[PDB]
């Protein structure tokens, strides 16, 4: 068994992070009070889950979280919460004043301040650990913290822990969902500087979830307990193969090895089905076939974007339910016939499954309803850097008048960085094109 | 966060006085100092405004030149509420002379204000920074209130400055010489704080006139409107949400180039109150937005909005006000800058003001504003070229060498406007 | 349609299908920008 | 109150759509590079299908679809045609590369005229001009008194529902030239016949009621009977192939789009596709009618205010 340490930074990775450790201990069977009656083994183990939770002498199971916002109002929330037991207060850290949605305010000013406590209260969670894979990073693109600390903190970790693997599950901003407008600074300014230290990056864009919210959930106005719950619910599907007994995604290098043939085309999309509102009485029960067949329709995907206008460099289909592989290859086989599903030409054009038997857990008094299968797909399509040219487009309107950039540069930023990170983008946005596109 | 409010001058007692009393009924706070509200939301973020037998008071310093508006204050109705060694005056008074309340007069006193402010700030766990209430066109106001920003800024340059500014205007003057404390004032502001709002006397006027229809409008009717303006446009400070702002995310939000940070605030619905018909979500989007519900005498439709942010109080259609707000961009395009994509937001609180079941108030950085700059730039130099009313401030020390500057530095501001109108 | 490396435990099961084959900065240099 | 934006301002067809919108009072033209619109009338080339469908309270639409470059160049369309198994056929001509299938072409090669586009008898002579080669269609039907070949243009329009909806009216570009089959009698190009006419009908320019006249006198047989049957056959085999490559029915945005199909007929009365225009233009009798046509099935369908078409 080797260990994985996630870490939470700013306001939308704790919140995030509280409904992912909430619903992790709904699937392994572990109370609010870090109590397990399932596990055996009292103070100890290296089952599959203990990946992901420790365990004291009196049977607690504890997270390998670090939660780390530079305020203390979200991270409050998590102290006095329905989990207040599961932490210790060492893995909760609040700083005094916030980065104001500023990129520079976060990585310089006060990240300076910050960084060698967090990396203090993480070496005392590696020290815990056998056999350390690595880190998973929950944080958003476009906050202050989420920006500018998350990249001080990942050049850190490669510092460190220059061997372990560090995973990303970023959340893209969408106006949708109240964004500072100077997000697309943030978002290029953290994606440049984040680039080469993460292994393999999730985004999440807030506009495809609040659009599942609204179109499947048939939620009017979604809450962030509504966006998240449903983002837990993919992160969930995501590192399930970490947790449990299985064979595919066992450890966070399998990741890099099954989704990221190209270390800097490393953002796979995640497209999931099916999200079935609760409040709905009777509902069909989809099939393999059709929630197989609605990871290639881009109203599931977790960023909005068209594969079929891309091309395809690996792909992994992970199943939680009433499935088996017959059943897998016959929907495969159909959709093969039916659907636009080009690979490159360097690449084998074909899928890698995972199943796992136990159906998906939701929430109890949520939103989603219990399905009996459910599938998220992780394609490795270069159709993602739709999401990278929009974001640089509103980045190049605002720079082109220097908008808003004197409050970074009172923070000590030279206004050079700017165009670092913004050129690093556009070689990252050349770099789709080569793969995916011919002339 | 802590803020620590600052009110100086008439202007700024009086308004200041006003903004206690709304906001203190909005969060349960009788005169006395206790809290007998009936919610939770009411508490939650009070320490922003007010420190902690279970009372709280105001964090709330109030300064003048001369003790008669604060002897009011003292008298009125929350008079009771403020912290008694936070009434800091004199006895001189002003003169309405800006070199009177910068340089003579209110160089005397501005030590002891900073002692005070010194004292609130200490008790803060972690301070903001600081919102001041003052008129313009005033001496102490004006000229001092300009001087203890400057020194603020001096002993706490890392925290936020933030003013509510009466700008003065013919149609409700007290003296002639008001553009020459405007004008100098300014030039104080465009250096020294992060954001004013622009609360300008001439549209104050005209909506109690033409829409509140009030024939003699009173400074307590202009005072009126000027409560409801700060209440709605406090409201993501004081209250727990969604979005839960500060005066440093206003300020990186709203602002792109450091010296125009000067906004104009829209309030809806307009009232003398008298009406009971609760207005439909359209409505308030239409008011709101409409020239003849804004604080200051801008006419938007002249002008490019670089940032927006409106809130909405009371129950009401989250659904409806997403679609009522894209809907006037979305329709007015040509007033909404192309090179800062996603410049409006917005928020909602639940709690409405008092005697509203629904309110909206919105946070404007127009280009329009220079309209505002120029109307008192010429009233300035109507004067000023036959150097008229000058021996007032050259008495006191002044050369004529800084009028000459601030007319310069103020008609810049109002060129720097122009050139984003234009982009 | 080829079906490879197919793992069965009592948890689920894994495999792959196969349709068509193929054709660091220092600390100091951190410490310093900071 | 709809928004639509303009990004071709060498558009004669959407000109006049635009022109269209604006008298009904129900639509406002912002700039082109405002991101708040409804409609976009899109640019030929590199258009940023990227940026559609993220603007929040916003149905967006435009007049192109992603992807249907494939059918509308003529590399693209060769290569279509003969790798798609829903055709790869017998409407159009055996074509064949870059300055691969030249081993292939020249094992057909083996009347034996060709034509070169992106005409001769000779490989040799043409392989070093340069591309695709297509066979050259000998016995085209001509045009009396005149003897005389022509091509057939049909406008096409695809809504965001992907119904594909036939214009009424064709065209015919005629040779002004007498066909010498021992370059403009053999080029019914209109550009090339004006500067290379007017003879026998204004602009060589024949419409479908006097050609179907034509044909009822000269062969006995109509227009749709003996062409337009083909003709429909060929728009749908093209267009429902490409059909799940380029649909926009669970997109973020929609698109629509007006083709122009360029067909010939030979002798035996067989019709024959020539190429597919992305970006065509119309006959000036015709603007009026296939504009307004195009506001109300593939605009107002999706913007509703307060049939000219075929449905294939
Ligand atoms: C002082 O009251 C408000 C301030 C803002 C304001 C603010 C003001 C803005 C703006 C953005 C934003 C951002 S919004 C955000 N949501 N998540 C991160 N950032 C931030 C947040 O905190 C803030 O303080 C910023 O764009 C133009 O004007 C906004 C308001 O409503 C929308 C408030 O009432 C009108
Ligand atoms: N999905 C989701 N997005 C969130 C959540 N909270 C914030 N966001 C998004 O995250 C971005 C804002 O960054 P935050 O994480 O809130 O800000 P922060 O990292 O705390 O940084 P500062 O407050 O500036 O110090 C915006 O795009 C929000 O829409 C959340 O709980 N869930
Ligand atoms: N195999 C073929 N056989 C007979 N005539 C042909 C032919 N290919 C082309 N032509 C003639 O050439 C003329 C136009 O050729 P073509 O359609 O290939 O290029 P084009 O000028 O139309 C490019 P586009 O219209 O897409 O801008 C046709 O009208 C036709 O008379
Ligand atoms: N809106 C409003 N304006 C005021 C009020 N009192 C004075 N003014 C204006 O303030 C300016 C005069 O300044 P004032 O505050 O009285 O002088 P100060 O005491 O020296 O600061 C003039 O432009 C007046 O119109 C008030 O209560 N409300
Ligand atoms: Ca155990
Ligand atoms: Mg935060
Ligand atoms: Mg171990
Ligand atoms: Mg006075
Ligand atoms: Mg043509
Ligand atoms: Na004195």
């Amino acid at each position: 068994m080797r260990e994985c340490i996630s870490i939470h930074v700013g306001q939308a990775g704790v919140q995030i992070g509280n409904a992912c450790w909430e619903l992790y201990c709904l699937e392994h069977g572990i109370q609010p009070d870090g109590q397990m009656p399932s596990d055996k083994t009292i103070g100890g183990g290296d089952d599959s889950f203990n990946t992901f939770f420790s365990e004291t002498g009196a049977g607690k199971h504890v997270p390998r979280a670090v939660f780390v916002d530079l305020e203390p109002t979200v991270i409050d929330e998590v102290r006095t919460g329905t989990y207040r037991q599961l932490f210790h207060p060492e893995q909760l850290i609040t700083g005094k004043e916030d980065a104001a949605n500023n990129y520079a305010r976060g990585h310089y000013t006060i990240g300076k301040e910050i960084i060698d406590l967090v990396l203090d209260r993480i070496r005392k969670l590696a020290d815990q650990c056998t056999g350390l894979q690595g880190f998973l990073v929950f944080h958003s693109f476009g906050g202050g913290t989420g920006s500018g600390f998350t990249s001080l903190l990942m050049e850190r970790l490669s510092v460190d822990y220059g061997k372990k693997s560090k995973l990303e599950f970023s959340i893209y901003p969408a106006p949708q969902v109240s964004t500072a407008v100077v997000e697309p600074y943030n978002s290029i300014l953290t994606t440049h500087t984040t680039l080469e230290h993460s292994d393999c990056a999730f985004m999440v864009d807030n506009e495809a979830i609040y659009d599942i919210c609204r179109r499947n959930l048939d939620i009017e106005r979604p809450t962030y307990t509504n966006l998240n719950r449903l983002i837990s619910q993919i992160v969930s599907s995501i590192t399930a193969s970490l947790r449990f007994d299985g064979a595919l995604n066992v450890d966070l290098t399998e990741f890099q090895t099954n989704l990221v043939p190209y270390p800097r085309i490393h953002f796979p999309l995640a497209t999931y089905a099916p999200v079935i509102s609760a409040e709905k009485a009777y509902h069909e029960q989809l099939s393999v076939a059709e929630i197989t067949n609605a990871c290639f329709e881009p109203a599931n995907q977790m960023v909005k974007c068209d594969p079929r206008h891309g091309k395809y460099m690996a792909c992994c289909l992970l199943y939680r339910g009433d499935v088996v592989p017959k059943d897998v290859n016959a929907a495969i086989a159909t959709i093969k016939t039916k659907r636009s599903i080009q690979f490159v030409d360097w690449c084998p054009t074909g899928f890698k499954v995972g199943i796992n038997y136990q159906p998906p857990t939701v929430v109890p008094g949520g939103d989603l309803a219990k399905v009996q299968r459910a599938v998220c797909m992780l394609s490795n399509t270069t159709a993602i850097a739709e999401a990278w040219a929009r974001l640089d487009h509103k980045f190049d309107l605002m720079y082109a008048k220097r908008a808003f950039v004197h409050w970074y540069v009172g923070e000590g930023m030279e206004e050079g960085e700017f165009s670092e990170a913004r050129e690093d983008m556009a070689a990252l946005e050349k770099d789709y094109e080569e793969v995916g596109v011919d002339s | 966060r802590e803020i620590v409010h600052i009110q100086a001058g008439q202007c700024g007692n009086q308004i200041g006085a006003k903004f206690w009393e709304v906001i203190s009924d909005e969060h349960g706070i009788d005169p006395t100092g206790s809290y007998h509200g009936d919610s939770d939301l009411q508490l939650e973020r009070i320490n922003v405004y007010y420190n902690e037998g279970n009372k709280y008071v105001p964090r709330a310093i109030l300064v003048d030149l001369e003790p008669g508006t604060m002897d009011s204050v003292r008298s009125g109705p929350f008079g009771q509420i403020f912290r008694p060694d936070n009434f800091v005056f004199g006895q001189s008074g002003a003169g309405n002379n800006w070199a009177k309340g910068h340089y003579t007069e209110g160089a005397e006193l501005v030590d002891s204000v900073l002692d005070v402010v010194r004292k609130e700030s200490e008790s803060c766990d972690c301070l903001q920074g600081f919102q001041l209430t003052h008129s313009l066109g005033g001496g102490t106001g004006s000229g001092m209130g300009t001087l203890l920003i400057s020194k603020i800024r001096e002993e706490y340059p890392d925290r936020i400055m933030n003013t509510f500014s009466v700008m003065p205007s013919p149609k409700v003057s007290d003296t002639v010489v008001e553009p020459y404390n405007a004008t100098l004032s300014v030039h104080q502001l465009v250096e020294n704080t992060d954001e004013t709002y622009c609360i300008d006397n001439e549209a104050l006027y005209d909506i109690c006139f033409r829409t509140l229809k009030l024939t003699t409008p009173t400074y307590g009717d202009l005072n009126h409107l000027v409560s409801a303006t700060m209440s709605g446009v406090t409201t993501c400070l004081r209250f727990p949400g969604q979005l839960n702002a500060d005066l440093r995310k206003l300020a990186v939000n709203m602002v792109p180039f450091p010296r125009l940070h000067f906004f104009m605030p829209g309030f809806a619905p307009l009232t003398s109150s008298q009406q009971y018909r609760a207005l439909t979500v359209p409505e308030l989007t239409q008011q709101m937005f409409d020239s003849k519900n804004m604080m200051a005498a801008c006419d938007p439709r002249h002008g490019r909005y670089l940032t927006v942010a409106a809130i909405f109080r009371g129950r009401m259609s989250m659904k409806e006000v997403d679609e009522q707000m894209l809907n006037v961009q979305n329709k007015n395009s040509s007033y909404f800058v192309e090179w800062i994509p996603n410049n409006v937001k917005t928020a909602v609180c639940d709690i409405p003001p008092r005697g509203l079941k629904m309110s909206a108030t919105f946070i404007g950085n127009s280009t329009a504003i220079q309209e505002l700059f120029k109307r008192i730039s010429e009233q300035f130099t109507a004067m000023f070229r036959r150097k008229a009313f000058l021996h007032w401030y050259t008495g006191e020390g002044m050369d004529e060498m800084e009028f000459t500057e601030a007319e310069s530095n103020m008609n810049d501001l109002v060129s720097e406007y122009q050139q984003y109108q234009d982009a | 349609m080829e079906v490879i490396e197919l793992n069965k435990c009592t948890s689920g099961q894994s495999f792959e299908v196969i349709l068509k084959p193929p054709s660091d900065p220092s600390l100091e240099e951190i410490q310093k920008k900071l | 109150m709809y928004t639509f934006v303009v990004r071709d301002e060498n558009s004669s067809v959407y000109a006049e759509v635009s022109r269209l919108l604006l008298a009904t009072g129900q639509w406002k033209r912002l700039r082109k590079d405002n991101p708040r619109f409804n409609l976009m009338l899109g640019e030929r080339n590199r258009l940023p299908f990227g940026r559609l469908g993220h603007e929040p309270g916003l149905v967006q639409l435009v007049n192109y679809y992603r992807g249907a470059d494939k059918l509308c160049r003529k590399a693209s369309l060769v290569k279509l045609i003969k790798t798609s198994p829903e055709l790869s056929c017998t409407w159009f001509p055996e074509s064949y590369i870059y300055p691969d299938e030249r081993e292939v072409f020249l094992a057909a090669y083996n009347g034996n005229v060709w034509i070169a586009k992106s005409i001769s008898s000779e490989a040799s002579e043409l392989l070093d001009f340069i591309h695709v080669i297509q066979k050259y269609l000998e016995k085209p039907l001509l045009l009396e008194p005149g003897h005389r070949k022509f091509d057939i243009r049909s406008w096409v329009l695809v809504d965001h529902l992907y119904n594909i909806y036939l214009y009424r009216e064709g065209v015919l570009r005629t040779s002004s030239e007498p066909y010498n089959s021992a370059k403009t009698c053999h080029l019914t190009n209109h550009c090339i016949q004006k500067e290379y006419y007017g003879r026998y009908e204004e602009g060589n320019e024949m419409f479908f009621e006097e050609f179907n006249q034509y044909l009822m006198d000269a062969l006995n047989t109509t227009l749709e009977n003996s062409i337009l049957l083909q003709i429909k056959h060929i728009i749908r085999s093209c267009l429902m192939c490409i059909e799940p490559a380029i649909s926009t029915k669970h997109l973020h945005y929609q698109s629509f789009q007006l083709f122009g199909f360029d067909f010939m007929v030979d002798e035996e009365l067989k019709v024959w596709l020539i190429e597919v225009n992305g970006a065509p233009a119309c006959a000036q009798k015709l603007y009026a009618e296939l504009c307004q046509g195009i506001v109300d099935v593939a605009i107002s369908s999706v913007f509703p205010l307060a049939s000219i078409f075929i449905k294939l």
